[PDB]
RNA sequence: UAGGCCCAAGCGACUGUUUAUCAAAAACACAGGUCUCUGCUAAACCGUAAGGUGAUGUAUAGGGGCUGACGCCUGCCCGGUGCUGGAAGGUUAAGAGGAGUGGUUGAAGCUACGAAUCGAAGCCCCAGUAAACGGCGGUCCUAAGGUAGCGAAAUUCCUUGUCGGGUAAGUUCCGACCCGCACGAAAGGCGUAACGAUUUGGGCACUGUCUCAACGAGAGACUCGGUGAAAUCAUAGUACCUGUGAAGAUGCAGGUUACCCGCGACAGGACGGAAAGACCCCGUGGAGCUUUACUGUAGCCUGAUAUUGAAAUUUUCUAACCCGCACCACUUAUCGUGGUGGGAGACAGUGUCAGGCGGGCAGUUUGACUGGGGCGGUCGCCUCCUAAAAGGUAACGGAGGCGCUCAAAGGUUCCCUCAGAAUGGUUCAUUCAUAGAGUGUAAAGGCAUAAGGGAGCUUGACUGCGAGACCUACAAGUCGAGCAGGGUCGAAAGACGGACUUAGUGAUCCGGUGGUUCCGCAUG
RNA sequence: GACAAUGGUAGGAGAGCGUUCUAAGGGCGUUGAAGCAUGAUCGUAAGGACAUGUGGAGCGCUUAGAAGUGAGAAUGCCGGUGUGAGUAGCGAAAGACGGGUGAGAAUCCCGUCCACCGAUUGACUAAGGUUUCCAGAGGAAGGCUCGUCCGCUCUGGGUUAGU
RNA sequence: GAGGGUAGCGGAGAAAUUCCAAUCGAACCUGGAGAUAGCUGGUUCUCUCCGAAAUAGCUUUAGGGCUAGCCUCAAGUGAUGAUUAUUGGAGGUAGAGCACUGUUUGGACGAUUCAGACAAACUCCGAAUGCCAAUAAUUUAACUUGGGAGUCAGAACAUGGGUGAUAAGGUCCGUGUUCGAAAGGGAAACAGCCCAGACCACCAGCUAAGGUCCCAAAAU
RNA sequence: AUCCUGAGUACGACGGAGCACGUGAAAUUCCGUCGGAAUCUGGGAGGACCAUCUCCUAAGGCUAAAUACUCUCUAGUGACCGAUAGUGAACAGUACCGUGAGGGAAAGGUGAAAAGCACCCCGGAAGGGGAGUGAAAUAGAACCUGAAACCGUGUGCUUACAAGUAGUCAGAGCCCGUUAAUGGGUGAUGGCGUGCCUUUUGUAGAAUGAACCGGCGAGUUACGAUUUGAUGCAAGGUUAAGCAGUAAAUGUGGAGCCGUAGCGAAAGCGAGUCUGAAUAGGGCGUUUAGUAUUUGGUCGUAGACCCGAAACCAGGUGAU
RNA sequence: ACAUAGCAUAUCAGAAGGCACACCCGGAGAACUGAAACAUCUUAGUACCCGGAGGAAGAGAAAGAAAAUCGAUUCCCUUA
RNA sequence: GCCGGACCGGCACCA
């Protein structure tokens, strides 16, 4: 007969990218959900208390290289 | 009924109370006061007679929406500040009765 | 006979000008040490009955205007 | 027409009784035994009561429990439960009692509460009680660890135990052994003559039970005259084989076979007829039953108070109340009602209120998931893999963690850089060392901008918010720039609305506490 | 006129057919209404006509209104009639022949012989039934066949108490 | 034998759940009463247009229900929908590799080095795809608000995986198709495979899958 | 106001009950038990309670009308039934069933008029064939009409080598001749072809249901809600009960209801308001359309689409 | 003891029982059911049973409603 | 939680 000691999992947190490179976003739009800095805050982008990356102004999202092994996301005004 | 899930009106809290002595007034605006000619004395009886006010409630309150454009002596139970100012500034007068 | 109002619901909602129902918020009775300051501050603010819930419960408050 | 008999074993002593209609028995009863209650208006029982049964009886009697003639006997345990008896030490209700507090009008008054203290039974405690409920293990422990007798048994799982007898051959039987899975002394132990439509083994007699069937008689069947139903039934001109198919085909495919219609026969199929499967599961279905399930309740016990009085200090008295107590009358009357004596007596009974006991009786509850159900496991939250390089994604798939902690382990400014190894020294020093350390805690993602280490100051682990987003059926959950009010650190730019991030939680209703430019039922 | 669309369960939407009743209008009918029956008729469907026969007194059409408004299934309810089928059965047993009656006789009556019960298949009380008792007449149905017979049908009768 | 008595929350019981008027774990009759039935069965004329679902979440919930998803009807809005091309991006699978963690086989040297292998929870690396967006070609939706639903048993096949045994016409998820709700041709017959979507009529024609000796159309 | 004006009363405590109101801050009314006032300078009520004010005057009784019902009677009515309907009952609480309480049917129609068939014939009769009556007797009493299942008689085509959901498409032969239509009946022979309903992932299914035929047999109505269509009026819209009228339309009736203003728990303020210290920000609002009646759809309360439990309770009937 | 109870007589005829007992007043009073279980609650003071009457019954002449005042009871509309 | 002894013992307990 027997039984299993497993069978547990937490709810999935729906992390990852929320806006695309080259997309226009209003200020405050969440750009990236993550644990830790998998992607860094770049220009006009903030990092929240739970590592969320969000736009500080309205503009266009740009995911870019940051050094050799890191990356960042910025937001540039359309003008 | 939600099939045994706690219903919305049980999961939300009750709020507030009903005032037993609550007063509600029949409201007349200045654009409604336009109907009468200049120099007329407006009373609650006159308002009910001409049909502007259907039910008197706890009294008659004059409110400041719209434009008056007439000179009147308005006798009512309550006036808003803007309604009183507009009545007085159009050449007329108001009195709380 | 006349339809009966749902008395608990009538004690919990109010009717807005456009026909919406203003409601209070759950999680506002106790255990406030287990909730953040922002959580309680924003739970202080009222919301509306959602559209799906309204589809379910409209007839319970038909007389409540 | 009229007993078959014998040997041996289990059970029950015996005659009797029982499931009308599948059980007649080893079950019930029984005479006998024992325990217990009961002093008579007995106890017990029926009834709301009156009235009754018990009994026109009176402890050699009546009710209840268990055992079950008779013979020999019936061992240990009173820790637990029940029962019996103590004690008034603690705990508790009505009721008594009023310290005191508030509301209102400087009071009183009215009003809402209200604390010492008193206040029974029960329970907690002690003792006894086992033919009371029960228990009679695994140096250790217990209340105590099975006496006599019996034992592979109506009890023995292994098991057809082993040995002997009976047979040519015996899983049954009889006799022994004891290793009693899991006998055992009145839910009685071991025996027992007689008895049994009882169960079991053996033998004689006897036979169509059988080897192995044959013949004969009669009633049906069968033919004719008369009379004439029924269950069933989608329509039917209703073949077989191999296959196909909801996985077992008269009816589909491909073959094979078969001229049309009766009658007597047989039962392989028509998953044949019959009864909306009794098994099994499911329904927030029902019913009967149980109890240390929940909530009640008939009834019983106990206290206060009313009926309910009079004197001493529990005792006394008589006059209310009571007598299924005697005599007398109504009255040819074991009812009743009055009268007189006697008994008892402010008790009892009864009413109201209170506390306790109360499967005697009642209403109900007693989850779901599940490779059927039960049993086991699981049930919310966090992290990883499965998960197919966005997100999401299941199984009783594979691994772990959480229901906190920290007054700094928070904020800010400044400074600093680790593990390991080798080499020398009775932790100290040098060089390699991108982290191979540390990060409160599980994992993953991050971090030497350090998010890791230390130091000074400090309390932003603020108040009112909040454009805009993420997540999402809802209720919830998450991030958030900026704005204002006041601060902390820093020279300053600036940072700070707890913690490297992600678990550490629980709705509503109701109640408690603090505040309150709110309401407050004619007015205050 | 030239292009497109039109499989469909649960289900949504639309347009219609037919039934009964009502209002108003307009009609049919003993020179034959409704209903029923038959036909080789018409419309995209539900359905609508016509002709003939039967029937014997009511009934269409138009517009609108209102509904007990449409059945093939509920082991549906009621009624009728099949199938099984000339099949099972005809309910413990001894009858035979002669004579009679009669439309008709195994079955009724008479006779002879035979057979069965006889601690009873005999005889008498009670309960229960309630006219079944008797006579004459009858034979549709009842009688498990038949029936001239009967506990059946018709008519008329019958029960007498001081013990 | 006769005459009587005990009655259903009850009687009676030498005790069997036994009997109380042919079925007693609580008789029968009438009434409350059309109890309740998240269950089974049934639900009656026609044609036309559209046309699902068998999923998620929560549920004393699991063959029930609610909200969402998918259908329909009507109003609105108006490029916001679909596909492809180009361009930009997020991410760690296939494969590969051993730089970390772990596993492992031979050498050599005084643990290091050399060579060679293994991994869902290893990664110095890393596709094809798929996804998110931006402005050209093609295309026809898309969204909002209201009225009305049904669905919450799914099945096979192919493929990426778990589980089982690289068993099952097994089971649980991802992806696509078909059945469901789809007739027609093929696969002998054969829901789920292959071809292909039936408005009606024709004794016209061309093809698909599959076929062309006879059954049986077309090549001995 | 000298005297009187309802005493075991009012009231209170405890336990209950009735009040829309479940003991609640519970006023007001009643019952049981126990206690227990005052006396116009009094007493009660105004939702705990106190004070003030206001209203009233318990513990005695009587009292028509507007209201409720229908086994009845009289006079009438119906977009109610028309013999399986409508009462169970058009001819019955009968027949029949049960010990009993109790359950409980079936069954209407000749014809205008009985003129209900004199008489003859077969037959014991029954029943027939004539003859008569009648407009009609296949209107002859088992009587209007006379469907279907089912049972028979006659025969135009066809059938005894054939394997079948019985048809359909093709098709000779034979027989007929119409609502006259590129007709009717039958059918050698060839192709194709496993009923219907329900329930299902999937049913020829060997899963369910139906012997056949006929009749009967299931989303209705009332009152509310919401939405859509229609119509009237429009910053307005509309009456309810009642009264009048013919059981009508309608007239009258403006009480009331929905709109014209929202926001707030509330006091309140008001085109704003709430939050807030804020002249900030944010929520809900303003920046015209409603209302009455009604067709359709859907929901709620009612049994609510129909049939079906095992059971529960109450009052009776049974020991033949 | 007196009386009373009791026992006879004489006169009267008051009660009894029935119903459409439908409606009404009073006593007493369920359960299935709903709450998606169930006990408070609901079904419901309903069904049933019992008593008493009338053409009606019940209520009725303020120790009332109220907050500007009204003026017995009952019933209809509305409040809702 | 209320109280008596040294936690024990009774009582109380309707989000
Ligand atoms: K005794
Ligand atoms: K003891
Ligand atoms: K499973
Ligand atoms: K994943
Ligand atoms: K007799
Ligand atoms: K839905
Ligand atoms: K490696
Ligand atoms: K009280
Ligand atoms: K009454
Ligand atoms: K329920
Ligand atoms: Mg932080
Ligand atoms: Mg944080
Ligand atoms: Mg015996
Ligand atoms: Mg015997
Ligand atoms: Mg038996
Ligand atoms: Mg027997
Ligand atoms: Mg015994
Ligand atoms: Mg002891
Ligand atoms: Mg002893
Ligand atoms: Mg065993
Ligand atoms: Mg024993
Ligand atoms: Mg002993
Ligand atoms: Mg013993
Ligand atoms: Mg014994
Ligand atoms: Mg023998
Ligand atoms: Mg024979
Ligand atoms: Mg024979
Ligand atoms: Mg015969
Ligand atoms: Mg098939
Ligand atoms: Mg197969
Ligand atoms: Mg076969
Ligand atoms: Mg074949
Ligand atoms: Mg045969
Ligand atoms: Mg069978
Ligand atoms: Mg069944
Ligand atoms: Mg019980
Ligand atoms: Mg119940
Ligand atoms: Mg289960
Ligand atoms: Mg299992
Ligand atoms: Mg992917
Ligand atoms: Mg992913
Ligand atoms: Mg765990
Ligand atoms: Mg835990
Ligand atoms: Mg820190
Ligand atoms: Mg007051
Ligand atoms: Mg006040
Ligand atoms: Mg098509
Ligand atoms: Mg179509
Ligand atoms: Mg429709
Ligand atoms: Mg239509
Ligand atoms: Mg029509
Ligand atoms: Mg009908
Ligand atoms: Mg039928
Ligand atoms: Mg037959
Ligand atoms: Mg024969
Ligand atoms: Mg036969
Ligand atoms: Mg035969
Ligand atoms: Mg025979
Ligand atoms: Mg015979
Ligand atoms: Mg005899
Ligand atoms: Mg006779
Ligand atoms: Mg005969
Ligand atoms: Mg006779
Ligand atoms: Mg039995
Ligand atoms: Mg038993
Ligand atoms: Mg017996
Ligand atoms: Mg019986
Ligand atoms: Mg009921
Ligand atoms: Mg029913
Ligand atoms: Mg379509
Ligand atoms: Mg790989
Ligand atoms: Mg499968
Ligand atoms: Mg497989
Ligand atoms: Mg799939
Ligand atoms: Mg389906
Ligand atoms: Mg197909
Ligand atoms: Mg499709
Ligand atoms: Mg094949
Ligand atoms: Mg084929
Ligand atoms: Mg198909
Ligand atoms: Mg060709
Ligand atoms: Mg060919
Ligand atoms: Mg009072
Ligand atoms: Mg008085
Ligand atoms: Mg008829
Ligand atoms: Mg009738
Ligand atoms: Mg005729
Ligand atoms: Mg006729
Ligand atoms: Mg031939
Ligand atoms: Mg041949
Ligand atoms: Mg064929
Ligand atoms: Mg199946
Ligand atoms: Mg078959
Ligand atoms: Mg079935
Ligand atoms: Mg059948
Ligand atoms: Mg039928
Ligand atoms: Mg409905
Ligand atoms: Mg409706
Ligand atoms: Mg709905
Ligand atoms: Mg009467
Ligand atoms: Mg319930």
């Amino acid at each position: 007969v027997s039984s299993t000691k497993n069978g547990r999992d937490s709810e999935s947190k729906r992390l990852g990218a929320k806006r695309a490179d080259g997309q226009f976003v209003t200020g405050g739009s969440i750009l990236y959900r993550q644990r830790g800095t998998k992607i860094y805050p770049g220009e006009n982008v903030g990092r929240g208390g739970d590592d969320t990356l969000f736009a500080k102004i309205d503009g266009v999202v740009k995911f870019e290289r940051k050094g050799r092994d890191k990356k960042q996301v910025s937001v540039y005004a359309v003008a | 009924f939600e099939g045994g899930q706690l219903p919305l009106f049980r999961r939300l809290p009750k709020r507030g109370f009903t005032n037993i002595n609550r007063k509600e007034y029949a409201i007349v605006n200045l654009d409604q006061l336009n109907k009468f000619e200049d120099g007329t004395e407006v009373t609650p009886a006159l308002l009910v007679e001409s049909g502007v006010v259907k039910n008197e409630k706890s009294g008659i309150k004059i409110l400041g929406n719209g434009s008056l454009d007439k000179k009147l002596t308005v006798k009512a139970h309550k006036f808003s500040a803007s309604a009183a100012e507009a009545i007085d500034a159009k050449g007329g007068a108001h009195e709380v009765i | 006979p006349k339809m009966k109002t749902h008395r608990g619901a009538a004690k919990r909602v109010k009717r807005t000008a456009s026909g919406q129902l203003k409601r209070s918020r759950a999680f506002t009775s106790h255990l406030f040490a287990n909730k953040s300051t922002k959580q309680k501050r924003q739970l202080r603010k009222a919301r509306l009955v959602s559209k799906s819930d309204m589809k379910r419960v409209k007839q319970l408050l038909a007389y409540k205007k």
